[PDB]
RNA sequence: CGCCGUCGGGCCCGGGGGGCCACGCGCGCGUCCCGGGACGGCGGAGCGAGCGCACGGGGUCGGCGGCGACGUCGGCUACCC
RNA sequence: GAGCGUCGGGCCCAUACCCGGCCGUCGCCGGCGUCGAGAGUGGACGGGAGCGGCGGCCCGCCCGCGGACGCUACGCCGCGACGAGUAGGAGGGCCGCUGCGGUGAGCCUUGAAGCCUAGGGCGCGGGCCCGGGUGGAGCCGCCGCAGGUGCAGAUCUUGGUG
């Protein structure tokens, strides 16, 4: 009728409301998509910074005929070596508190003194040492497994991090990967944030699993050779 | 004429101490007396033939005594080139000892 | 009221069939055989049911009358349909679709009609 | 018109980099009836009719899933040793392993691998190259004459039979054999002629693909270099 | 879950940064094998032309 | 051949062997029935290697395609033709099955009926005379 | 005080190749450098149609092909070996 | 060295660990929008002034009569981690037997019960349905109700045969 061929005069209106609905929503996330563009141009600037700086305050030091030490490495990944059954009291609720409840999967874990004495207590049940930054950028690609209520979803793409994890400004997976290595002021949120790694058995086969790294077997700290043993696990 | 198989022997099931598993072989593989050397057959057709009295056949035309298992090479075992196969169906441990063809049909060469 | 006697009906009923398999609805108006909340056909005031020709050829649709409830004998009003299996196939879509009487469970009331005449056309 | 602008070095990533690829396209400034009697009008016609019998029970659609590109627009890859004019070797043929002058890929990703026909039984039977083995020995062929004709059309089989359900002899078309050796006649003595003053050239060669091949005595294969 | 660092285009889904990261590392690799080529033929052609 | 079914897969059924009570093959007066054995020495209770089989849902078949008779419908049970018309809608997926006792003046006019409709009846020759 | 640093601060700077998710002159809204440049806003004004194709992109499709009868084809079980 | 010691590189396999299929349990959920016409992380107005642009002469549904499946609400769908078990406790059973109201316009001398069965299957399972053979007169489903209701065992009772 007459009143709603009116609105079909209308709907030209209607479907500009339509278009503009879709529009605003095209060019937030391709402007928050420049974003995080950049934030990784920032990062990849960063942690060439970071790491050239250990080389040049030492070459500085050598050539002055003066010894160099770097500063004690403040994250370590634990991943936990022997099993379940005949387990300590003390030690039961440590690897509780680690997330470390069955074998072969690991977190990460930021050293201080308090967190120190914790893994002497659970010494002959996990293998850790400092990671590299190349270990790092794998297993939350490879293995980002994170939790939002319950249920461990896999992280597959950044709206998942945007909503559960951007409430402090790390909306994407690189700022996932900067507040991981370089420990900031929200490693906590950031870590309760991911599942414990469920990574594999490792490749070549470990060396006794009881005694400890000094021992030429394999529990215990081993301070880089970490990353020789997350290639094999993951 | 002439032969265009080369031939290998089968020697049991791949198996531990205790318990076997019995769906996938294990072959003495003539010729192949490393685990170097085959980088060759991996991937190549097997086929266990055997006798029987009904006939059942293939585009030869007239009905025969011969039957066939089929199956392929997966990958090496142990350091002497001994190497595995899994069958579609799997081995009746009559063939022990027997032999299983190996052949040139799937070439990468 | 409808849900009142869905809620009795559900189970126990009569005509009811649990055998090897899923429920059936078995009632006297029903397009498809599930005893379901919306392919039940006593229960609702506005309910579509075709039916056999007992003539021997064509279609015969059942429809609920709407104008008298509690009145079994009058409340249903029936018509036949002898047709050339696609102008009878339209005719039941006019008559569901182009109503509000029950534009739900369209598509059922043509299954039937489509089967219920191969089985009579042969 | 204008072809991609754009080289590719490795897949899906192009030479240049995004603001420099929108400054070589210039986009700083391309920003943009009765037929009768007693009738009572024109019969609108019903284009694509409404169907009779509906099935009395419907399947659900598929999810389309991908770009999964059915057999007719995949690729083609061939093995690199086996360049043209190659001898190569049959492995299941009914011909099974004589020696078999390669020529060309054909569009199906198939070889038409040609038997020099007076010296095999081979004709230019097509073969499938991973059934095959090339051989190092080669022949010259890059300055030979292919036929424009021949291609996936031309070389396969094809049917025909009179009654549906059985009848007494075996399908009038599995009893009597493929005659179109009326045709092909032609198109392999095109090709003899031209292959066979390429095939002389070698001091041995007419010999040797007159020749078939036999796993011997202790002649293992992968210790055998072709 | 497609695994990254080994397709592309799920790496760019997560990280649209990796395009740039790794044309770098190509445009890297392929123009310092080239300049070490560049001088291979000339100091090999050299100690052919000293020896 | 007969009248091919809707979509039906590849049927596996993860054990087609129909677990036995244990040293049921020893006597005749234990019945080739499954009882769970109960005892406190028992090696099929504690699941030792080489003993038989206890049930459990790990082998439970899969929720698509559980009870299909082979062709790929699924039976239904039926007696007289008023039974049988309750499937003139989903013919194509369900099939039906004659029962037991109905007699030969009976079953000559079900499977009559089951023709037109396009029925599948597993039991279409049983009872002829 | 100089000295060392593929330092860093996008420093700045004054002339004289690579590269960059980088594109308004016509002149104005502030700062800055000795007029351009950068912008939060407007004074410039992204002068939209996505129209097409590829697709390492939200769990495979072939719009690929063969070969076999009147005693042989497939098959599962509380059948035997 | 096929012994002992100090060792290196391989290689072998557990129901363990990774990845994939499947069942079930548990948690956290979803659809009464069956809405082919509903589209709302913001939506109506008539005013007083405006330009980006539809018409400047610088002034205002329907060629098609059409569109799959769903939802026993105790139905279905989705995502995720989980599974050992004596004594024991709960839950679900379209598991079975026997009897009673209800229903199946059920069933059958044109062959019911039973029983046997190298016959065809279904269920994880309890157990069932189907064919054939025997016999010759009654029997079973579904919803409820009621049990003197489910055997390998008791130096079991009685019967029967080695
Ligand atoms: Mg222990
Ligand atoms: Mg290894
Ligand atoms: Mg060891
Ligand atoms: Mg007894
Ligand atoms: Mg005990
Ligand atoms: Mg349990
Ligand atoms: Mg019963
Ligand atoms: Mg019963
Ligand atoms: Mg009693
Ligand atoms: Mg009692
Ligand atoms: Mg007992
Ligand atoms: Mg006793
Ligand atoms: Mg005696």
């Amino acid at each position: 009728p007459e009143t709603l061929k009116k609105k079909r005069r209308n709907f030209a209106e209607l479907k500009i409301k339509r278009l503009r609905k879709k529009f605003a929503q095209k060019m937030l996330r391709k402007a928050r998509r420049k974003l995080i563009y950049e934030k990784a141009k920032h990062y990849h600037k960063e942690y060439r910074q970071m790491y050239r700086t250990e080389i040049r305050m030492a070459r500085m030091a050598r050539k002055a005929g003066n010894f160099y030490v770097p500063a004690e490495p403040k994250l370590a990944f634990v991943i936990r070596i022997r099993g379940i059954n005949g387990v300590s009291p003390k030690v039961r609720k440590v690897l509780q508190l680690l997330r470390l409840r069955q074998i072969f999967n690991g977190t990460f874990v930021k050293l201080n003194k308090a967190s120190i004495n914790m893994l002497r207590i659970v010494e002959p049940y996990i293998a850790w040492g400092y990671p590299n930054l190349k270990s790092v950028n794998e297993l939350i690609y490879k293995r980002g497994y994170g939790k939002i209520n319950k249920k461990r979803i896999a992280l597959t793409d950044n709206a998942l991090i945007a909503r559960s994890l951007g409430k402090y400004g790390i909306i994407c997976m690189e700022d996932l990967i900067h507040e991981i290595y370089t420990v900031g002021k929200r490693f906590k949120e950031a870590n309760n944030f991911l599942w414990p790694f469920k990574l594999s058995s490792p490749r070549g086969g470990m060396k006794k699993k009881t005694t400890h790294f000094v021992e030429g077997g394999d529990a215990g700290n081993r301070e880089d050779q970490i990353n020789r043993l997350i290639r094999r696990m993951n | 004429s002439g032969r265009l198989w080369s031939k290998a022997i089968f020697a049991g099931y791949k198996r531990g101490l205790r318990n076997q598993r019995e769906h996938t072989a294990l072959l003495k593989i003539e010729g192949v007396y490393a685990r170097d050397e085959t980088e060759f057959y991996l991937g190549k057709r097997c086929a266990y033939v055997y006798k029987a009295k009904n006939n059942t056949v293939t585009p030869g035309g007239k009905p025969n005594k011969t039957r066939v298992i089929w199956g392929k090479v997966t990958r090496a075992h142990g350091n002497s080139g001994m190497v595995r196969a899994k069958f579609r169906s799997n081995l009746p441990a009559k063939a022990i000892g027997h032999r299983i063809r190996v052949m040139l049909y799937p070439s990468r060469i | 009221s409808a849900h009142l006697q869905w809620m009795v009906v559900r189970n126990c009923s009569s005509f009811l069939i649990k055998r090897n398999k899923q429920t059936y609805s078995t009632e006297p108006n029903n397009l498809k055989a599930r005893n379901s909340f919306r392919y039940n056909g006593l229960i609702h005031r506005k309910t579509v049911g075709v039916e056999p020709a007992a003539d021997g050829k064509g279609v015969v649709v059942v429809i609920k009358r709407r104008s008298g409830q509690r009145k079994p004998a009058t409340s249903y009003v029936r018509t036949t349909i002898n047709k050339n299996a696609r102008a009878t196939l339209s005719s039941i879509r006019h008559m569901i679709r182009k109503n509000k009487y029950r534009p739900d469970l369209r598509m059922a009331a043509i299954r039937r009609a489509s089967a219920i005449l191969r089985s009579q056309k042969p | 018109p204008h072809c991609s602008r754009n080289p590719v070095l490795v897949r899906g990533i192009g030479r240049y980099s995004r603001s420099a690829m929108y400054s070589r396209k210039a986009m700083y400034k391309r920003k943009y009836p009765v037929g009768g009697d007693k009738n009572g009008g024109t019969r609108v016609v019903k284009l694509r009719k409404m169907p009779r019998y509906y099935p009395t029970e419907d399947v659900p659609r598929k999810l389309l899933s991908h770009g999964k590109k059915p057999f007719s627009q995949h690729v083609r890859k061939l093995r690199a040793s086996i360049t043209p004019g190659t001898i190569l070797i049959i492995l299941t043929g009914r011909h099974r392993g004589k020696r078999v002058v390669f020529l060309k890929q054909l569009a199906s990703g198939l070889l038409l691998v040609t038997g020099p026909l007076v010296l095999n039984r081979v004709p230019l039977r097509r073969t499938h190259q991973k059934f095959v083995i090339a051989t190092s020995t080669k022949i010259d062929i890059s300055n030979v004459k292919i036929p424009k004709h021949l291609t996936d059309a031309y070389f396969k089989k094809k049917k025909l039979r009179k009654p549906r359900h059985q009848e007494g002899e075996i399908f009038d078309t599995e009893k009597e054999k493929y005659e179109i050796t009326e045709q092909r006649k032609i198109d392999q003595k095109a090709v003899d002629s031209q292959i066979l003053p390429k095939i002389k050239a070698i001091p041995q060669l007419q010999g040797y693909l007159r020749s078939v091949f036999a796993l011997t005595n202790g002649i293992y294969p992968h210790k055998l270099v072709f | 879950k497609k695994n990254p660092l080994k397709n592309l285009r799920i790496m760019l889904k997560l990280n649209p940064y990796a395009k740039t990261m790794r044309r770098n590392t190509i445009l890297r690799q392929a123009r310092n094998h080239k300049l070490r080529v560049d001088k291979a033929a000339a100091a090999a052609a050299a100690l052919q032309a000293k020896s | 051949a007969a009248l091919r079914p809707l979509v039906k897969p590849k049927i596996v059924k993860k054990r087609t062997k129909k677990f036995i009570r244990h040293q049921s093959d020893r006597y005749v007066k234990i019945k080739r029935n499954w009882r769970k054995p109960r005892g406190i020495d028992n090696r099929v209770r504690r699941r030792f290697k080489g003993q038989i089989l206890m049930p459990n849902i790990g082998y439970g078949s899969n929720k698509k395609t559980k009870h299909m008779l082979p062709s790929g419908f699924r039976k239904f049970l039926v007696h007289n033709v008023k039974e049988l018309e309750v499937l003139l809608m989903c013919n194509k997926s369900y099939c039906a099955e004659i029962a037991h006792n109905v007699s030969s003046k009976n079953r000559k006019a079900i499977v009559e009926r089951a023709a037109q409709l396009a029925i599948r009846v597993t039991n279409p020759n049983a009872r002829l005379r």
